[PDB]
C-alpha cells in the first residue's frame, strides 16, 4: 500500500523489467560503446536473475 | 542407405514406432505373472532411447 502510496505504478512482474532494462543497457552499452559498455553487459546480466530464478521456479529450459 | 534400397518395406524414424509398442503394449495383455508385464515394461521403457538420447542432445528433455 506504502509502495503503492510512494509511487502509484503498477509495473509488470518476471522478466519484463529485467530484459528489457538489459537490452536499453546493452543498448546503453551500443551507444555509450565506453569501457561502461561492458559492465552494463555485466549488469544487464544481472537482470536475467528472475528469469532464471523463475525458470527454476518452473522447472523449465531458460536457455530458450 | 542400401538398406533401403533393398527394402520395399521401410519403418518411419524419429519414434513415430517406438510409441506404438510401448503404448499399444498396454499390459496385462502378458498378465500371467506380470512378470513379462514387467519386462514387456522393461521392454517398452528401452524403446524410446532414440526420442530419449534425442531430446537429451537437442532441446528440452529426453523426458518431457
Amino acid at each position: 500500500c506504502r509502495n503503492v502510496l510512494l509511487d502509484p505504478q503498477l509495473v509488470p512482474g518476471g522478466g519484463a523489467s529485467e530484459m528489457a532494462v538489459a537490452h536499453a543497457l546493452t543498448e546503453k552499452s551500443k551507444a555509450m560503446t565506453g569501457v561502461e559498455q561492458w559492465p552494463y553487459r555485466a549488469v544487464a546480466q544481472a537482470l536475467e536473475v528472475i528469469p532464471r530464478t523463475l525458470i527454476q521456479n518452473c522447472g523449465a529450459s531458460t536457455i530458450r | 542407405v542400401k538398406n533401403a534400397i533393398d527394402d520395399g518395406c521401410v519403418v518411419p524414424g524419429a519414434g513415430a514406432v517406438e510409441v506404438a509398442m510401448a503404448e499399444a503394449l498396454i499390459k496385462h495383455k502378458p498378465s500371467v505373472k506380470g512378470r513379462a508385464q514387467l519386462g514387456v515394461q522393461a521392454f517398452a521403457d528401452a524403446l524410446l532411447i532414440i526420442p530419449k538420447v534425442l531430446a537429451q542432445n537437442s532441446g528440452f528433455d529426453l523426458q518431457e
